[PDB]
């Protein structure tokens, strides 16, 4: 399917799915 | 009768045996590939995608979809688009609470209501209002094919 173009890698880096936010 | 041989008429269970909340990204990939009958397990997808412990991204997911030959795109889309043309099993980031961050398959969205296939959960849904509330953005669209309607 075609809804768009992907974006920047650095977007992908940001996006996890085993990962842990707010580290503090 | 036998007007059309429609492959896989019939909606099934995917069991994907989930091992660690970790696993839940390579278990999105695999969820979405055994569904169309490709035999790719959340196991072998881990050591595909270089699964991180701490952090699994979907920068190493959709590289190693696209090695399997499953064309995979890393796209932004907002709520609003979900009401659009999303009828895809996609791989989602949502983050509960700014704390946890996990890929959930996103099936259709229809009635303000996201039908995902959570692998730490079973099927749930949640309403726009649930959903939003974690998913920040970006959604990994996988294809099932390149001229896979054919035959």
């Amino acid at each position: 399917l075609n809804i768009g173009r992907e974006l920047t890698d650095e977007e992908l880096m940001e996006m996890t799915g085993g990962s842990t936010f707010s580290i503090q | 009768s036998n007007a059309m041989l429609r492959r896989l008429f019939k909606k099934k269970y995917v069991c994907v045996r989930q091992y660690d909340l970790t696993d839940a990204g390579a278990a999105c990939l695999s969820s979405i590939a055994q569904y169309y009958g490709l035999k790719m397990s959340l196991a072998k997808i881990r050591e595909m995608t270089g699964t991180d412990t701490q952090g699994t991204n979907a920068y190493g997911l959709i590289h190693a979809a696209k090695q399997l030959g499953f064309s995979a795109k890393g796209v932004k889309a907002s709520k609003e688009d979900l009401l659009k043309d999303f009828r895809l099993p996609a791989i989602a980031n949502v983050i509960v609470d700014n704390r946890l961050a996990h890929f959930v398959v996103i099936y259709s969205i229809k009635n303000r209501i996201i039908t995902v296939a959570d692998p730490g959960k079973g099927i749930v849904r949640y309403s726009m209002d649930d959903f939003c509330s974690i998913w920040t953005g970006g959604l990994v669209l996988l294809e099932p094919g390149e001229a896979f309607q054919k035959g």
